[PDB]
């Protein structure tokens, strides 16, 4: 029903489109990716993906500039600048802007000007301007009409967010912080070389680096309540997808046991969050998340309180494929929200 | 007495910058460096490295343009065009060229314009370029030659020992597979790139790319034009790799006979170059090996007599800089302008 | 020193542009405006005005599209999409977006997508993204890098802002209500007509016209500390230019005499707001404001404390001018602080 492009195709872009792919009947309708590499390196990596594996349908490569999945066509075009896009001349409805450069209001804005109606920032804005939305806590926030450039917030943000609710508004968060044992990511070096943050700049498979995150604080952006109360650092660790958050909130009610902590998640996973939030009583470790269409999850046995004001959280949750799915979620919203 | 300049202080750009430190009464003297980053990024990484390990020695960023190492002073400047450096204004006798990207004619000049007098080439040279490795025929530089190549890390290994071979037994033919650490060249992450295998994940597959150490050899050793070749596997691995050559020679010899005549070489000739080792060690075991080439002896076997495979490890980094130095080390030396 | 252009040529607009001429030395360079009629439209009515008077200067024109404010050329278009705007190609570093219509994020940055380094908002943002600034109240708060698009609030909050801050600085704002009698507006209708608000759409020339206001509200914007604690409304009375403020808020602090408070301005006047604040102790009537560079002036006179801690002051401002003004300055900021 209403047509998308995909600036960035990467990662959180190709993870996106699978997402939308196999799914129920998405209004959303993929017509042109931007992949600075051609119809060749756009195919072959949606086809094999060393994280997801060999996706399941038929690729084909048609024309000079539009492959085929399933027979379904997507024109393909490649350029830097995005004045240059015929996102006007496609009629282009959604952009998923999914670089990391464009995230400022100026910048993810200049989709608008090549003749996009509206655009979703895969990660978090650099502006103010731009609203911060986290499906399963404050989507109901958006309304057409209002800004047309939003942001899905972060992964980790995505994961910690949804059970940082549920905490506060069952249990009172006072204030606390928060650690994220992270998949390493794009961002980061392979070998020791220059970049511009001396620990990203280390061998991102063979260090644990530490790495500073605003996904804490902004969490606020979507729960102002906490505004300022959350914090913490990152992890970096040899792990190349799936990641696990480690929050710690002296919290303000009682002095609550264990699990019963763990019951209002239970209880708000099944009811208001079921499909966002979910407890997993069975001792796993990362690898059995992947593909998890849950934006968090939390390590049951893991959760312990300490002096009855201090909860301690663990959630997992699988930064590329989640937030794509959260991603495809909130473009399924603007959809459901349209004249 | 040779005023150096290092461009591209990349992996090659340190681990040859700290090789050097090590060496005693080094004709080559550093005194700029240029890459993209700023001092910060020069001090830090040439301090801290997670392969070579922290450096020992006292690192300090002295300067808004030059960092300090044990109190030699040297410059660092930031300039993505060549032409620019101020090489004829610091009277750079000497350019490491470790960019990988002014690998030709064309861009290794740039360096000449900014007033350098001679281009070393950490990589094997893209058109025609003076190819030389050490202990391969460096005898063949003159100092008339203003671009030189320092080949591949693989090429450096191979050839040494493939030497020895036809020099010996005669190599008719030959394929070799050399299983090979990654480098920054590879992908962190399934992204584009122009080898859709280099392109992959890198640290979670054995990446078949393609290497021309295979054709290079001939360049160094004319002889073999067109008898060797071969390819590449990135094994989820920082530094280190081994090559698995297969050559057919004419000379019918035998397992022992064969480690035999390297160790002689290597004992004799290629000492400091070419190296056995017997006792059964793996990759991490081989990491600052100051030789290019280390053959793995108890590995060596032959088929019907003629047909030898060889495995040999070598440290794509270290060595290779040693190499690279060592060069370098001889331009010093039969310099006459 | 930096190039800027005018998106809309109207009172405020033309206010804009005559401000910055007769100026000491602005780094300002104002070569374009737009305005939907031509140089014959755009020139008549910079000068002719029936509220400034006659401009002082040759304007002539030149070209099909360039008149000349005494031989300096001012290139004209007209277009009402921004996109279409030649901001890249002229190479503007400021707009003065002074129409009314865009004053949200995406609206507001069409102009950085055609090309615009900077934009400013003469009026209140209607999104949330967008900082807006108060000059002589927190106009440090501004720094490149820091969002490219910033609202001068508005005519009403640019003088109440100033003297507020006076007041609860030095002396404690507990909260109190508003009103401010208003010169008619464009936004009014000239004989009762079709118009979304029912009192606008009244005869602006024979009625005493209550409107709701935000201006009351965004004092907060600037002054944190007030958030939700001032409020009002407005009345517009048949006078097309210069209005005044009646707020009305009781004190915090001991039960200070009128005078005194008084002093509090006229110190803080000639001291940290000199050029925004001042006090007139001559008994004048509105017509004597017009052209006034002051952002607020009290009424001396009229200033009394009631209970002790009621508080009550009214203050002069004019609405074009004096906005203007400040706007000017505004721009004049971020070139001070520009690279
Ligand atoms: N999948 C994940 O790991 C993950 C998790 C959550 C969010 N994100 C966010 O998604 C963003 C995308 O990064 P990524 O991790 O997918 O890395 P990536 O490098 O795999 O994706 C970037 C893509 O954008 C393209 N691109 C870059 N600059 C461009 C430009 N100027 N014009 C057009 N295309 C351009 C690249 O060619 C590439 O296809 C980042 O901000 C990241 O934080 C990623
Ligand atoms: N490490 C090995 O195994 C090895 C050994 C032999 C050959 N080589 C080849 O040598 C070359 C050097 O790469 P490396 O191993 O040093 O790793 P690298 O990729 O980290 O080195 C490149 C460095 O040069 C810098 N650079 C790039 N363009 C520049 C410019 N215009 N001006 C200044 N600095 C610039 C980059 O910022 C980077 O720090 C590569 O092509 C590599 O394939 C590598
Ligand atoms: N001077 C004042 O009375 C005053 C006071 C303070 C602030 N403001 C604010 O300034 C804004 C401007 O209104 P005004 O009072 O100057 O009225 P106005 O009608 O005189 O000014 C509007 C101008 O913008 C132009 N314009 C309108 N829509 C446009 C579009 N889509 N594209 C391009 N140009 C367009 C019009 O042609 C006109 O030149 C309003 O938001 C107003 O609240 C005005």
């Amino acid at each position: 029903k209403l047509k998308v492009a995909i600036n960035g195709f990467g990662r959180i872009g190709r993870n996106f489109l699978r997402c939308w792919h196999g799914r129920k009947d998405s209004p959303l309708d993929v017509v042109v990716v931007n992949d600075s590499g051609g119809v060749k390196s756009a195919t072959h990596l949606l086809k094999y993906d060393s994280i997801l594996g060999t996706f399941k349908a038929d690729v084909k490569i048609i024309d000079n500039e539009t492959f085929s999945i399933d027979g379904k066509p997507i024109k393909v075009v490649s350029n830097r600048d995005p004045l240059k896009l015929p996102w006007a001349e496609l009629g282009i409805d959604i952009v998923i802007e999914g670089t990391g450069v464009f995230v400022d209001g100026p910048g993810a804005g200049k989709h608008i000007q090549a003749g996009a109606k509206k655009v979703i920032i895969t990660a978090p804005a650099k502006g103010s301007d731009i609203p911060t939305y986290v499906v399963g806590v404050n989507e109901k926030d958006y309304g057409h009409d209002v800004a047309n450039i939003i942001s899905n917030a972060s992964c980790t943000t995505n994961c910690l967010a949804p059970f940082v609710k549920v905490l506060d508004e069952e249990l009172g968060i006072v204030k606390g912080t928060m650690t994220t044992t992270h998949s390493y990511t794009g961002d980061q070096r392979l070998l020791d070389a220059s970049h511009r943050d001396l620990r990203r700049a280390r061998a991102a498979a063979l260090n644990i680096v530490p790495t500073s995150t605003g996904a804490a604080k902004a969490v606020s952006l979507v729960l102002p309540q906490l505004k300022g109360k959350l914090n913490g650092i990152a992890l970096r660790v040899p792990t190349p997808n799936v990641s696990v958050v480690d929050l710690v909130v002296n919290i303000e009610k009682v002095g609550v046991t264990a699990e019963d902590v763990n019951n209002a998640f239970r209880k708000a996973a099944a009811g208001p969050l079921k499909g966002v939030l979910d407890v997993c009583d069975i001792p796993l470790v990362s690898v059995d998340f992947r593909c998890s269409d849950f934006s968090s999850t939390i390590d049951s046995s893991l959760t312990m309180v300490m002096g009855g004001d201090m909860v301690k959280v663990v959630a997992w949750y699988d930064n590329e494929w989640g937030y794509s799915q959260r991603v495809v979620d909130l473009a399924d919203l603007v959809a459901n929200k349209w004249p | 007495k040779l005023k150096v300049a290092i461009n591209g202080f990349g992996r090659i750009g340190r681990n040859f910058l700290r090789c050097w430190h090590g060496r005693k009464d080094s004709p080559l003297d550093v005194v700029v460096i240029n890459d993209t980053g700023g001092v910060k990024q020069a001090s830090h990484l040439l301090k801290y490295d997670s392969i070579l390990g922290t450096f020992d020695a006292d690192v300090k960023t002295a300067g808004d343009s030059a960092i300090s190492v044990d109190g030699k002073v040297i410059k660092v400047v930031s300039d993505r065009n060549p032409v620019n450096l101020p090489w004829g204004d610091m009277g750079i006798d000497l350019v490491i060229e470790g960019t990988g990207v002014f690998v030709d004619r064309d861009g290794a000049g740039k360096h000449l314009q900014a007033g350098a007098k001679k281009v070393l080439i950490t990589a094997p040279g893209k058109g025609d370029i003076p190819t030389y490795v050490v202990g391969v025929n460096e005898e063949g530089y003159t100092h008339a030659d203003t671009i030189i190549s320092n080949a591949s890390c693989t090429t450096n290994c191979l050839a040494p020992f493939v030497k020895v071979l036809d020099q010996k037994f005669g190599i008719i033919k030959g394929t070799m597979t050399t299983t090979h650490s990654y480098t920054g060249d590879q992908r962190l992450l399934d992204a584009s790139h122009r080898d859709l295998r280099r392109a992959r994940a890198a640290c979670l597959n054995i990446v078949p790319t393609s290497t021309g150490a295979a054709k290079a050899v001939a360049l160094v050793l004319p002889n073999l034009k067109g008898k060797l070749n071969g390819i590449a596997l990135r094994v989820p691995t920082p530094n280190v790799s081994v090559v698995d050559l297969v050559v057919q020679v004419s000379k019918k010899t035998f397992a022992e006979e064969v480690n035999a005549a390297f160790r002689e070489s290597a004992d004799n000739e290629l000492k400091g170059i070419l190296s056995v080792c017997d006792e059964p060690l793996v990759s991490i075991d081989f990491r600052c090996t100051d030789v290019s080439s280390t053959i793995d002896s108890s590995l060596t076997m032959v088929m019907g007599d003629d047909m030898v495979k060889v495995i040999a490890w070598y440290d794509n980094e270290w060595g290779y800089s040693q190499r690279v130095v060592d060069l370098a080390d001889i331009v010093a030396n039969k310099w006459q302008a």
